[PDB]
């Protein structure tokens, strides 16, 4: 829900 | 190193604009930056936080787009095959 949340989830 | 790439020039100045200091970086790095330059810059869209939109931003030239969406990353990705020199 949040940008950060989002963005996060593109790198493990 | 294996594990590090060097952005091209424009993809640079962003992430020195996100507070990366130097030439070289780790894909975690440069992911870590150019999130950083999104969320400072406030490009996302508020209500829908996953849509970034970057018309008119140095970002916008580089992926070729007026927005893109972090749930269908391929635009992003291919914006940094085109400016991620490796090895
Ligand atoms: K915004």
């Amino acid at each position: 829900l949040t940008f950060e949340h989002w963005w996060a989830q593109l790198t493990s | 190193q294996i594990n590090q790439v060097r952005p091209k020039l424009p993809l640079l100045k962003i992430l020195h604009a996100a507070g990366a200091q130097g030439e070289m970086f780790t894909v975690k790095e440069v992911m870590h930056y150019l999130g950083q330059y999104i969320m400072v810059k406030q490009l996302y869209d508020q209500q829908e936080q996953h849509m970034v939109y970057c018309g008119g931003d140095l970002l916008g030239e580089l992926l070729g787009r007026q927005s893109f969406s972090v749930k269908d990353p391929s635009p992003l990705y291919d914006m940094l095959r085109k400016n991620l020199v490796t090895l």
